[PDB]
RNA sequence: AUCUUAGUUCAACUUUAAAUUUGCCCACAGAACCAAAUCCCCUUGUAAAUUUAACUGUUAGUCCAAAGAGGAACAGCUCUUUGGACACUAGGAAAAAACCUUGUAGAGAGAGUAAAAAAUGAUCCCAAACAUAUAACUGAACUCCUCACACCCAAUUGGACCAAUCUA
RNA sequence: CGCAAUAGAUAUAGUACCGCAAGGGAAAGACAAGCAUAAUAUAGCAAGGACUAACCCCUAUACCUUCUGCAUAAUGAAUUAACU
């Protein structure tokens, strides 16, 4: 024997250290620890996309709940806050709904106002003066 | 099973694309020049660009070598005293 | 089989001066500055293209 | 609102008993409302792992 | 078989009804096309992948400018279903050697100076 | 999400497109002096600059082509008059 | 000269400092890893891989 | 082509290094007497192509659209041709290699979109429901945003690093 | 710039043992897996996102090799250490 790996121990522990918290024989037997650790890291990588998707769907749910508390669906709130040129995103809308109820009450009132302005305008004949909140501000 | 039941959303998506491409049809039935007018107006730029490509392709060669780089490798034993 | 080159080999002293001189001397002939390599360690100047006779004459004129 | 810690925490996550009549109502609509309320999907503070569900009483 | 498509010229003939439907004019046409890609080159024949690679339209929407001359239209008539063409509008004229670094392209297709 | 409405009002479909949100300086110093601009703004200025230079270059080439055609029409339609004498 | 002046302010030359001229000692290739060796370059099954293909010119 | 179809050699395709200048797209013109399109080039959009030196590897694949020949114009049938996809990423149609959407790659607890919902025989039915509150919203690794970038194919090929041991 | 007790000779030995026989032919000496301390609690390639919180929620069709891709279609692996 001319050359023999003298440090296989550390190469094993580099992979077992990530498996101490697993369950079964696959937290101390390398042949199984490797496969499950690799699956673990692949899921760890692939899960960030789902993290973003899930937080966004949670925010949409919370905003739907808050907006329904004020007699106003979620399509209306977002599709008529932007028509008032307020670029509040959904994370901060959810935070406002939970932690600042009256500010969210005002935002819902603003959305309902703009919705009514839109309905009144479209109901009319022609280009009668625009609604007091429906006036765009240009850059 | 094999047949499908084309929805309304799909119809609306297809009509959106159809309208975009009809606008494309319109913006292509009026060219600024004609076949004969355009001929040659870009020749100078094309020739110069291809000459740039040629001069790039015909410049490959090994990089220089300096004595300083070779002697710098003696620094791998620099000591305090 | 297609890369032609010439080498001026036993160059001693500042090889960069010789590089500038050779570039000046050859640039009119080729219709462009000739690509070159300088190996300041071995002391050689390598030049793309075949210019052996021209360079021999030129190094004769300057008295080498 | 300046409530202490524990009282605030209790106030926010508390359970609320919602009555819901059903006379001449279709089962599906009552089911939709009951599903939303039982799950906790009417609370801006909702989450799946927080057990914010409420009580529903359909008579 | 499946083959390249030669579009009859009859389609590329603006009518008196089309002209007032888009902001155009038969006389005094428009210099430059602003073109964007709104569809994938994948799942389409190679003689469209190459055209798109040639017009600089490799990336997605990312608008790009081209001349309005038939030598380029012949290329855009092959990829007309993977692109949106709009006419560039210059209501302030070509910029000078000053105002090159302070331009902006609005969504309506107008190039303007200093936002 | 009102991209349809935003494009119907001459705005960018994407609020993170061009607007006060994306290109105004996100911060200044406390005293008031401005901050070294952000990388994204530099890159967008460079790309818009290249777009403008390409626009002017193509337009110039097309106009010069029209003028060249005019010159050729002159020197082929009129130089035939030089054969209408003697 | 010029280089001989450089050597004066560098450390002493010894067998701890030498080096090969760059570009001379091309690195070696061994079939280990996911690139060099999974089939080690010999291809799919077939007499090419086993090292039993006919004589040169057959 | 092969006592050959479980394989080999040549070609085609792939890779590296090197030389040079045209390569691709392409209107008008042009290609026979007995329908789709194809060939060929001026320009134009492009930046690639040919040549040389040196090696390995793959080779008679599946599905879908189309035109044919064989079996009905069927038997999910053998074969030829044009194209696409797969054997590479991701999202949809329920699960889903082959349909639709989408590619060049990292971090974000930001944003805009793409495709995408049905109408009126044999163990155990199979999401639950809903006729009428204004059409928009939801929806990706596509795109934008702040920062960073060599950091998502098999066979093969090129390159940058390197664990441990011996010797100077 | 030879090995150092699975290497180096097969070797502590051509002994023990196998074969009627020719013949074959060993082993070894100086906190790895497995368990206990401490059995388990709806749910499911046994993980990931996480979370105040271990489970509960959402996502998620094992690995190698061979066939055009293979839900495991088939072949191989109880597991550790050494040698390959
Ligand atoms: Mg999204
Ligand atoms: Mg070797
Ligand atoms: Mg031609
Ligand atoms: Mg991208
Ligand atoms: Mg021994
Ligand atoms: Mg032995
Ligand atoms: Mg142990
Ligand atoms: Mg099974
Ligand atoms: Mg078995």
């Amino acid at each position: 024997l001319r050359n023999r790996v003298t440090d296989r121990y550390f190469r094993i522990q580099e992979v077992l250290k990530h498996a101490r918290h697993f369950r079964g024989r696959k937290n101390r037997c390398y042949r199984l620890a490797v496969r499950t650790v690799i699956r673990a890291f692949v899921k760890c990588t692939k899960a960030r996309y789902l993290k973003k998707k899930n937080m966004r769907t949670l925010w949409i749910n919370r905003i739907t709940a808050a907006s329904q508390e004020h007699g106003l669906k979620y399509p209306a709130l977002i599709g008529n806050l932007v028509k008032c040129q307020v670029e509040l995103n959904r994370k901060v809308l959810a935070d406002l709904a939970i932690y600042e109820p009256k500010t969210f009450k005002s935002l819902a009132a603003l959305a309902s106002r703009r919705r009514h302005e839109g309905f009144a305008a479209a109901l009319g004949d022609g280009k009668e003066p625009e609604g007091i909140f429906s006036r765009v501000v240009q850059y | 099973r094999r047949p499908r039941f084309v929805s309304l959303r799909a119809k609306q998506n297809m009509i959106r694309r159809l309208e975009i491409e009809a606008e494309n049809h319109y913006w292509l039935s009026m060219p600024y020049m004609t076949r004969e007018q355009e001929r040659g107006h870009a020749a100078v730029r094309r020739r110069e660009a291809f000459e740039a490509i040629k001069a790039a392709a015909t410049s490959k060669f090994p990089p220089h070598r300096f004595i300083a780089d070779q002697l710098d490798h003696l620094n791998v034993t620099k000591k305090w005293s | 089989g297609n890369r032609q080159m010439t080498v001026i080999r036993k160059v001693e002293g500042d090889i960069w001066a010789l590089q500038k001189d050779v570039e000046d001397f050859l640039s009119p002939l080729l219709g462009k500055t000739p690509v070159t390599q300088v190996n300041e360690v071995t002391g050689t100047l390598r030049i793309k293209g075949y210019f052996d006779q021209e360079l021999k004459a030129w190094l004769l004129e300057k008295g080498f | 609102s300046s409530f202490s810690r524990a009282p605030q925490q209790w106030a926010t996550f508390a359970r609320i008993w919602y009555l819901l009549d059903g006379k001449m109502q279709p089962p599906g609509k009552l089911a939709a409302m009951a599903s939303i309320r039982l799950q906790g999907l009417h609370k801006p503070v909702y989450h799946a792992l927080s057990d914010c569900g409420d009580h529903v009483v359909i008579m | 078989k499946f083959t390249r498509s030669r579009i009859p010229e009859k389609v590329f003939q603006a009518s008196p009804e089309d002209h007032e439907k888009y902001g155009g004019d038969p006389q005094n046409p428009h210099k430059l096309h602003i073109v964007t890609r709104i569809k994938s080159t994948r799942r389409r024949p190679y003689w469209e992948k190459d055209i798109i690679k040639m017009l600089g339209l490799e990336k997605a929407h990312t608008p790009q400018v081209h001349k309005n001359i038939p030598s380029v239209n012949a290329k855009l008539k092959v990829v007309k279903h993977l692109i949106r063409i709009k006419p560039l509008k210059l209501p302030q004229g070509l910029p000078a050697e000053e105002n090159m670094s302070n331009t902006c392209l609005k969504s309506t297709g107008e190039l303007v100076v200093q936002w | 999400a009102g991209g349809q409405w935003r494009l119907q009002q001459g705005l960018a479909a994407n609020p993170s497109g061009y607007g006060p949100l994306t290109e105004l300086p996100d911060w200044s110093y406390a005293d008031g002096r401005p901050a070294p601009p952000m990388k994204g703004q530099l890159r967008r200025k460079a790309e818009r600059e290249t777009f403008a230079r390409r626009v002017v270059l193509l337009s110039q080439e097309m106009d010069a082509g029209l003028q060249a055609w005019q010159l050729r029409q002159q020197k082929l339609q009129e130089e035939q008059r030089k054969q209408e004498n003697a | 000269a010029r280089a001989l002046d450089l050597l004066r302010g560098l450390p002493r030359v010894s067998l701890a400092n030498l080096k090969p001229n760059p570009g001379s000692k091309k690195p070696e290739r061994r079939p280990r890893g996911r690139r060099r060796g999974r089939k080690c370059g010999r291809g799919h099954k077939g007499e090419r891989q086993r090292g039993t293909r006919p004589r040169l010119g057959f």
